[PDB]
């Protein structure tokens, strides 16, 4: 489970053929204000199956360098990912732009999207759910969800909400053969929900403890309806350091932040992808905790997941083993290139 | 003339070394320097760029 490197050719501002990485276990992507970093985020999304409409273009061809202003650099472009795994040969996943359409490839054999996605699924990478990705502003959105919105989110990640339409259909079909028909869909939804929820609830205290580095902090997740949790809100109670037990809602500022982070990291600790792309989470952080989150990432990256962070704040990315620095080269169109820098060669 | 990022970082710690690296990126963006890295994680070499015709070690 390791993203070893990304290879790009003529994708957005990445003109020519360029290697991105190799990545270490904790790598920060940084650079002065430009399109380079977000184009790299898009390259990662693109190689993992993202739809064109989520890539800030109208047509696939517009992803070829220079294509937006009618000066394409080639008739094709590609992004590939090298995925490494102890005991096994490297597997290369590539998506090529060919004739305005996507061609998917595993180790240079052309495949259809269904097989590309199935193969990524076997590796822990859920391209439709985007389990590997923490989008920008993800912390803020979590911190705003009330108990019922929290239940909505668990129905999504656990895919139990898929069964939510049949649950209601068989509930009307009830009011002897319908008693068994409903109790079966009730049980499928419940086992899906609880398998996810109970993992998150189990892991959340250790995460909340790790983020606010002292052991005095505690966190708890309980359904409102412990029988059918999908039919009610999910309660989230925190004992912030020094303060008494309270609902996460009743928190405030930099501590509600750390509690939403712990819930966010806890949600992802279930069926976790082998790598974790964090797009500018250090943006919603104060000099009161950004260092602690960065230390939490550093600690988790030596064992639990590979961390790839796009970061604006030195107090975050100086904790990385490795920096990928994005810079512009002047040209007709914006051109981006990268540098690699090993930080482990220096003390702190 | 030229300047090696790795020599610039010799007696630095992590946070100072990152800042020098970051400044290579900034100075390149302003076209104060040109940049060269032979291969990943090799030294990075700064060359004079078009929008600065002073001395190179003045920037550093």
């Amino acid at each position: 489970g390791f993203l070893k490197l990304i290879e790009i050719e003529n994708f957005k501002s990445y003109k020519g053929r360029q290697i991105i990485g190799p990545f270490q276990r904790f790598t920060a992507i940084i650079g002065p204000n430009g399109s380079g970093k977000s184009n790299l985020m898009d390259a990662i999304s693109f190689v993992l199956g993202e739809k064109t409409s989520n890539l800030r273009v109208k047509t696939l061809r517009d992803l070829i360098h220079g294509a937006p202003v009618g000066k394409p650099a080639a008739n094709r472009a590609f992004v590939s990912m090298v995925y490494s795994e102890e005991g096994a040969e490297d597997r290369t996943f590539a998506r090529v732009i060919v004739g305005g359409s996507s061609e998917y490839k595993i180790n240079n054999k052309v495949v259809q999207l269904h097989e590309y996605s199935e193969e990524l699924e076997k590796l822990g990478i859920l391209i439709k759910a985007r389990n590997f990705l923490v989008f920008q502003g993800a912390v803020e959105s979590i911190a705003m969800k009330n108990p019922k919105e929290r239940t909505a989110l668990f129905e999504e990640i656990s895919r139990s909400g898929e069964l939510a339409q049949e649950y209601d259909k068989r509930k009307k079909e009830m009011v002897k053969k319908a008693k068994q028909a409903f109790e079966q869909i009730k049980k499928e939804r419940f086992d899906r929900f609880n398998a996810c929820f109970e993992s998150v609830a189990t892991n959340i205290d250790e995460i909340y403890k790790a983020l606010s580095r002292n052991s005095s902090a505690q966190a708890f997740l309980g359904p409102e309806n412990p029988e059918e949790p999908y039919l009610d809100g999910i309660n989230y109670n925190c004992v912030a350091p020094g303060k008494r037990f309270r609902p996460m809602d009743n928190l405030s500022g930099g501590e509600k932040t750390v509690a939403a982070l712990a819930l966010l990291f806890a949600i992802h600790s279930y069926k976790p992808a082998p790598f974790f792309v964090l797009d500018e989470i250090d943006a919603a952080l104060d000099n009161t905790n950004i260092g602690k989150v960065a230390n939490y990432i550093k600690e988790q990256s030596t064992c639990n997941f590979q961390a790839i962070v796009i970061s604006l704040k030195e107090e975050f990315y100086t904790k990385a083993e490795s920096l990928i620095g994005v810079y512009p080269e002047q040209g007709d169109c914006v051109i981006s290139k990268v540098l690699t820098f090993d930080l482990t060669k220096y003390p702190d | 003339e030229s300047i090696s990022l790795l020599e610039l970082c010799r007696n630095t710690n992590r946070k100072q070394a990152a800042a020098k690296f970051y400044s290579f990126l900034v100075l390149k963006k302003q076209q104060a320097i040109e940049l060269t890295q032979e291969e990943p994680y090799s030294d990075i070499i700064a060359t004079p760029g078009p929008r600065f015709h002073g001395s190179l070690e003045v920037l550093f």
